[PDB]
């Protein structure tokens, strides 16, 4: 039945999802109940619709009601007045930020201002056989700034021998958000999907993949369907269901299907209200050049070429490149490189093909000056093919071929300042082979092979490597070969290989408190097939409480080959603690004899102090727990709160929240937490504070009484001593934290009431919480 | 809404205390969590302490409870005891809606919480396997003979799923229907065990 | 350039591949993270550092196994970070020196939330790392390939499920109409539910629940609640069955209720208990 037109104070919902309490306005329309609501672009953008989806909604006014179900393909509203309850369905295509893990780039946090530094000191002493003695020192300095969105950062190391500071790196960096970029000012490099990668001085701008939620990352097919009604979307790839969400009735586009590339085709089912399907497969391999569909990934770049390579020039150059994700599984890309002595464009195709797997193929047109001036004319192709996981355990992970022409080069070989490495002996053609196969349920063969033809000679670089891997039960083995016939040199170079690992978890009872159960013992040999054999039994794992001790023995002994035979052994401690970490290493070489050494940790100094701990990461949570002293925090192993209730922690991710917790295991006794979780949200580099409030003194069980009868349950109860308060529950029990040993309590439900006064005997300090009874006013 | 971290929680003997997560996803919402540990017949008896007993909680939040061993060994040491912890989430009361007629939800959610004491001769990750049986007239009774207790799931006599079981350590438990016996169990972890074939005394 | 790990594998000058087993953190809850650190597992050096300089990337990372289909996270390597499974090269770390030092790289990893049981079976591949190698003498390119193993069981242990708030407080109409509840429970992970209703009652079938109201409480009238018709009493367990992600509804609709004598004048208000009791 059709309602009269008016204002209806209602709860509107789109797509089961609630959005915003308002008054309605309904006018007479085409509708099923004869009325239709009227909402703005405005509002209806900011309630998850994306605007520029549908065709003519940039035409309206501001204020214009939106003529919502002729505009919008199966969009549908409906109106109940008996649960004051407006329902909105929009088809899931329409809508924009569907992705899962998804963030609102508002609240990503740039962070604190502050100082900071990484240093390891490390070295080693040397015993030769004949020659006498060695030591050598090492020091590592990676150093930091932040001001606001800005992080500049610093290499440097020290050097011994029996020594200069050796600067490395720096550079200045910084997010652009709105174009989920990165702009990156000095030392930097570039990647080497299009071109080499290039080390250089200058500026880059970068899109950045990191910036997304982990669901969009990659490349996976983005499936495009239709579903009647409500519906149920399902799928599954290798056996196991990967995705599940529900969606409304209309058109749906699934974008956020993780990148799984090598895992197999996907299985889509969508079970609809009635209970009927659509039962449909889509085939999944992937190339590493392909984008998911209608995403791009860019970067340009302007600066000074700085290889490290003394033999070579620091020519000035521009170089960008640009990939984009289409539909259907297409990719186009390519990018140029422009320099005074080189210039080079490249362009490629590529494509998830299905069931035939998936390629890409691209051209590089390079015209080029050599250090003897002469100029060149050269292209090149580049095949790259995939194909994922088989029925029949067939894994064709990568299947790739270059080829060149005779004058083609690339930049880096114009960067050179002599001719003579051979500038006449370019490479001609390259095929890379990955390929595995799963044999059983517990075996996996593995074939890789290259091979490199040149221009001039008839000199090969033929390289191939097999290998066969079996799990029994808990134990890995494997067995590898390996054959590698260079370009300037003669004979082959092989190796045989086998390993076994045995971990002796499975071996105790799994209640087992011995750390054996921390253990594993590994046997393993070589044979170069020219004589020479190594073999090597060793034992490994994590000691104490909570495994911040790392420690590998191992003994064995290689005979034969070049003429030395003998016994070795090798040791290596390995500690991870409260204010940085600790390596000890051990090594015999029947001739050789070391010792290793070192410390390493981190620094950071902010608007509350310096505070210690193990080495940074970029992105450092600074825990902020002032009066929670050897308090560890949850997941990370050795971080522990210094003497202040300060900490800093060598994990966390940006661009998404960060669960950051104390163990209250681990608080002194007379210690409680407002709040035992924080959760943050850091930019890369950024420095986050986490905040918990300790509450120190004692904690006590009051049961509190008035004329004989426990005082009311939600009573407000308040110390006048301490800054601690509390709420009364059953029984007339409040709990209260950071208490003193006698006190007088403040207690309120209705409008001030009782008051009540303790004294706990010296005695039960060492208690944990100590319960106590007492009376009131009047 | 209001969700615990776990669906059950092993408490070791000899720890001090066991963690708890509480999690409310819910931005405009506050609550006042109330939290209480009964024994096997519903008293409160206080030989676990949960604090905080009660405190308020607002928007997107974790925090964490703090479960106390309060029972000075009372309890046997050669077999697990049940009780159960208890988290019941009061919507905040608005003064908006005095003059209205209004329905308040409390959502109160309701696990296993067990006492595990230390050095049991049988592992955990064993027990579910000495499960025996007995089909009678109507009922089938299932005999644990481990310290463990046991959430046996989806049995079956045949293409026939009975009622769910909760097995006490070194006790019995029946259910109902007048083929051949099959069973998954509940682990520590909240997840099903493999499938496996009862067996009779 | 050559490498060797703490387990008793090895790679050669030029290149090659190899296995690395580590120990895991055996229990990761939704929500929280879990590192391998491989810079205590995995050491390299240079054989020619009078005339050489050898430069070391993460070429590649990716995600195998349990890591693949129930984690995601980030890869640090020598300090800076990056999303894994990666979608790029990181920079160079510079080895100088003959005695070995170790591989800057370590993961850190997070569960997705349909992660549950064991997420890492003990013996399973989990990743395999491509440390690529050259240098600032030649146009030497090597790649050394890591293949990482987990030495033991990771388990995700299930959560609780959640009840979606939808209404905190529920409007009742004025008197002898009644409302339909919306009350939904999705899990993380699909599992039997049962629940019960509870609190105060008038009646002794246990089904009308006390006027509550503070101020101005009208007698004669109760709350009461109905499941496709039916009255549901407290302390009576609705077994729900399977719960998954798919939201289930409870089906509740609030109905007045008469008590005692004459319906009075005055303010109708309840709070009602709905206890989920988790197997």
């Amino acid at each position: 039945q059709e309602l009269p037109p008016g204002t209806y104070r209602v709860d509107i919902y789109l797509n089961n999802g609630y959005m915003a309490t308002r008054d309605v306005t309904f006018n007479t329309g085409d509708s099923e109940q004869g009325i239709v609501p009227c909402l703005t672009r405005a509002q209806l953008a900011s309630m998850g619709l994306n605007t520029a989806s549908v065709a003519g909604m940039n035409l309206l006014a501001d204020d214009a009601c939106v003529p919502l179900t002729t505009m919008v393909q199966d969009a549908t509203a409906h109106l109940d007045v008996g649960q004051q309850r407006l329902n909105l369905t929009i088809p899931q295509a329409f809508m924009s930020n569907r992705a899962r893990g998804y963030i609102p780039p508002e609240l990503w946090d740039p962070g604190i201002n502050a100082g900071l530094l990484n240093y390891n000191f490390s070295g080693n002493s040397v015993q030769n056989r004949i020659g006498g003695n060695s030591h050598y020192a090492y020091l590592n300095l990676q150093s930091g700034l932040n001001i606001g969105a800005w992080r500049l950062r610093d290499n440097t190391t020290w050097s011994y021998n029996s020594n200069k500071w050796q600067h490395i790196n720096t550079w200045l960096e910084r997010d652009i958000i709105p174009l989920r970029s990165r702009l990156t000012l000095g030392d930097g490099y570039t990647q080497g999907d299009i071109f080499d990668g290039i080390n250089f001085r200058g500026a880059q701008l970068a899109s950045d993949d990191n910036m997304l939620p982990d669901s969009q990352r990659g490349f996976a097919p983005v499936i495009h369907g239709i579903a009647r009604g409500t519906a149920q979307v399902t799928i599954k790839q290798n056996g196991y269901d990967i995705y599940n969400s529900t969606v409304p009735p209309g058109p749906f586009t699934i974008n956020d299907i993780y990148a799984a590339g090598n895992s197999g085709d996907l299985q889509v089912t969508i079970k609809e209200a009635d209970g009927s399907t659509q039962i449909f497969t889509v085939p999944y391999s992937s190339v590493p050049l392909l984008q998911r569909e209608g995403h791009t990934r860019y970067s340009i770049t302007a600066g000074e070429y700085r290889s490290g390579n003394a033999q070579q020039e620091k020519p000035r150059f521009f170089q960008s490149t640009l990939l984009h994700g289409l539909p259907a599984g297409w990719t186009i890309y390519g990018g140029t490189q422009l320099a005074d002595r080189y210039r080079a464009f490249n362009f490629g195709i590529g494509k998830n093909m299905g069931a035939l797997g998936a390629l890409s193929v691209d051209m590089t047109q390079a015209n080029s000056t050599l250090p003897d001036d002469s100029q060149h004319d050269g292209q090149s192709v580049r095949f790259l093919y995939n194909k994922s996981l088989n029925e029949s355990g067939t894994n064709i992970q990568l299947v790739g071929y270059r080829y060149s022409t005779s004058g083609y080069f690339n930049f880096a070989d114009t960067t050179y300042s002599r001719m003579n490495y051979n500038l006449a002996y370019n490479k001609r053609g390259k095929l890379q082979l990955t390929v595995t196969q799963q044999l059983g349920r517990t075996s996996t063969l593995y074939l890789s092979g290259s091979h490199q033809t040149y221009w001039g000679t008839s000199n090969v670089d033929e390289q191939f490597q097999a290998g066969l891997n079996t799990a029994f039960e808990d134990i890995n083995w494997t067995l590898s070969y390996s054959l590698t016939k260079n370009a300037w040199q003669k004979g082959r170079d092989q190796m045989l290989a086998l390993n076994v690992n045995i971990p002796f978890s499975h071996w105790l009872r799994s209640d087992s408190k011995s750390q054996w159960r921390h253990a594993s013992a590994s046997y393993s040999m070589s044979h170069d097939l020219n004589g020479r054999m190594t073999n090597l039994a060793g034992v490994y794992g994590t000691l104490l409480e909570d495994n911040n001790l790392s420690y590998s023995v191992q003994t064995g002994y290689a005979g034969g080959g070049d003429g030395n035979s003998g016994s070795t052994g090798y040791a290596t401690l390995n500690y991870r603690g409260g204010y940085g970490n600790a390596n000890i290493g051990y090594s015999h070489s029947d001739d050789i004899k070391q010792l290793y050494y070192g410390v390493s940790g981190g620094v950071l100094a902010h608007a509350n102090g310096v505070t210690l701990g193990q080495p940074l990461n970029d992105t450092v949570v600074l825990v902020k727990a002032p009066g929670a002293k050897d308090a560890k925090v949850e997941n990370q192993t050795g971080v522990r709160t210094d003497w202040r209730g300060y900490a800093v922690l060598p994990y966390a991710t940006e661009y998404r929240e960060n669960r950051v917790a104390l163990d209250t295991n681990t608080l002194a006794d007379n210690v409680d937490l407002d709040n035992a979780v924080a959760n943050v949200v850091p930019t890369r580099g950024a420095i986050v504070r986490a905040e918990f409030k300790a509450r120190v003194g004692i904690k006590l069980l009051m049961t509190l009484t008035h004329n004989n009868k426990p005082l009311p349950f939600g009573a407000m109860v308040t110390s006048e001593s301490s800054q601690s308060s509390g709420i009364v529950a059953d029984n007339g029990q409040v709990y209260l934290s950071g208490m003193p040993l006698a006190g007088k309590v403040q207690v309120k439900w209705g409008e001030a009431h009782c008051v009540a006064n303790y004294q706990l005997p010296p005695e039960s300090q060492q208690q944990l919480l100590t319960q106590l009874s007492a009376e009131c006013r009047s | 809404g209001v969700a615990l971290g776990a669906t059950r929680v092993i408490y070791p003997a000899g720890q001090k205390q066991v963690q708890l997560a509480v999690t409310n996803n819910d931005e405009n919402s506050t609550y006042l969590i109330q939290s209480w540990v009964e024994n096997a017949d519903g008293v409160k008896d206080g030989r676990f302490i949960v604090t905080p007993p009660l405190f308020a909680m607002k928007g997107k939040k974790e925090n964490t409870l703090r479960i106390l061993d309060a029972t000075n060994n009372q309890l046997p040491q050669d077999r697990e005891s049940l009780f159960w912890m208890n988290v019941k989430a009061i919507p905040s009361m608005d003064k908006s809606k005095l003059t209205e007629n209004t329905l308040q939800l409390a959502i109160i959610s309701r696990i296993k919480l067990y006492y595990r004491p230390a050095k049991l001769a049988l592992p955990p990750d064993q027990a579910a396997e000495k499960l025996r049986f007995r089909r009678s007239a109507n009922s089938l009774t299932l005999i644990n003979p481990t310290p463990y207790y046991l959430t046996v799931t989806e049995l079956n006599a045949g293409t026939r799923v009975l009622e769910n079981a909760l097995v006490p350590p070194m006790g019995e438990s029946a259910v109902k229907l007048p083929s051949n016996i099959t069973y998954r169990t509940i682990n520590d972890y909240g997840a099903l065990t493999p499938k496996m074939t009862g067996v009779m005394e | 350039f050559a490498c060797k790990t703490a387990n008793g594998t090895a790679i050669p000058i030029g290149g090659g591949s190899a296995n690395v087993y580590v120990n895991l953190a055996p229990v990761v809850n939704v929500g929280q993270n879990l590192v391998v650190d491989l810079s205590t597992q995995i050491f390299c050096h240079n054989d020619y550092p009078e005339t050489i300089t050898d430069y070391v990337t993460l070429q590649r990372g990716s995600a195998y196994g349990g890591v693949l289909s129930n984690f995601s996270g980030t890869v640090k390597y020598s300090g800076s970070s990056y999303p894994f499974p990666t979608t790029s090269e990181t920079p160079r770390v510079v080895y100088n020196s003959r005695t070995d030092k170790p591989w800057p790289v370590a993961l850190y990893l997070t569960p997705v939330s349909s992660a549950g049981g064991v997420a890492i079976k003990a013996g399973s591949l989990i990743a395999v790392l491509i440390l690529r190698q050259t240098n600032n003498y030649n146009s030497d390119d090597f790649q050394f390939v890591w293949n990482i193993y987990a030495n033991n069981d990771v388990v995700v242990p299930t959560g609780g499920c959640d009840v979606s708030a939808r209404d905190v407080t529920v409007t009742l109409p004025d008197y002898r109409g009644s409302v339909p509840i919306p009350l939904t429970v999705y899990c993380a992970k699909s599992q039997n539910l049962g629940y019960y209703l509870s609190g105060t009652h008038a009646d002794a079938g246990n089904s009308i629940f006390t006027n509550t109201a503070s101020f101005s409480p009208a007698q004669g009238v109760g709350v009461q609640l109905t499941r496709n018709g039916t009255i549901i009493p407290a302390n009576n367990t609705v077994s729900l069955g399977a719960v998954g992600t798919s939201a289930v509804s409870l089906g509740l609709t609030a109905n007045y209720a008469r008590t005692g004598g004459q319906v009075t004048a005055g303010n109708v208000q309840s709070i009602i208990g709905v206890t989920f009791v988790y197997q």
